[PDB]
């Protein structure tokens, strides 16, 4: 910390959503990037797409892993994706829906659905701590 | 043509793009019935004995 202000962070912007980091990351991609072709000879129906509502960067899970249960393998998330994330919102019977998040809207309406995913990990530690 | 005559269609997409009968997914093209009459099938089978000939 040299300035009035902290220091400079990073922005990251999508749709109306403004992501801040001020580090370097760690990344990695599942499998070799491609624009599809085969999905065209499944449906007749025309494609829509929604990338103001689904292009946009939402926020997920917060998990609190404590000291005292952090053991080498614990596993502090395993989901299936994207369902877990899609399905996120539930009612009081943790049946999900797809009413209220706009980057679910169009789950709601139509039948079948694809797309590639990004995930962020943010973890705000102390300058004190290992792990 | 009666037997193919389409009055009035009514048609809310297009049509579904191609695969040539087959031939983009599987390597191979599935467009004439003759062809699978060119793939063997059984036509008559059965068992001998001393007793049915002469």
């Amino acid at each position: 910390m040299d300035r009035p202000e902290g220091s400079e962070e990073r922005t990251v912007q999508t749709s109306n959503v403004v992501l801040g980091e001020t580090n370097i990351e760690s990344q990695d991609i599942a499998s070799k990037e491609y624009s599809p072709t085969w999905d065209r000879l499944a449906s007749s129906e025309v494609s829509d797409e929604y990338p103001m509502l689904t292009d946009r960067w939402l926020f997920w899970k917060s998990v609190k892993w404590e000291v005292n249960d952090s053991a080498f393998g614990k596993m502090l998330v395993q989901e299936k994706f994207p369902q877990s994330w899609v399905q996120m919102d539930v009612n009081v019977n943790n049946i999900p829906r797809y009413t209220n998040i706009p980057n679910f809207i169009p789950f709601n309406i139509h039948q079948y659905m694809r797309a590639d995913f990004e995930v962020k990990i943010y973890v705000n530690p102390n300058d004190f701590v290992s792990g | 043509m009666e037997r193919t005559f389409t009055p009035n269609v009514m048609q809310p997409t297009p049509l579904l793009p191609t695969t040539n009968d087959g031939r983009v997914t599987f390597g191979e093209a599935f467009n004439d019935l003759k062809d699978l009459a060119r793939r063997y099938q059984l036509y008559w089978e059965g068992t001998i004995l001393e007793g049915n000939l002469r």
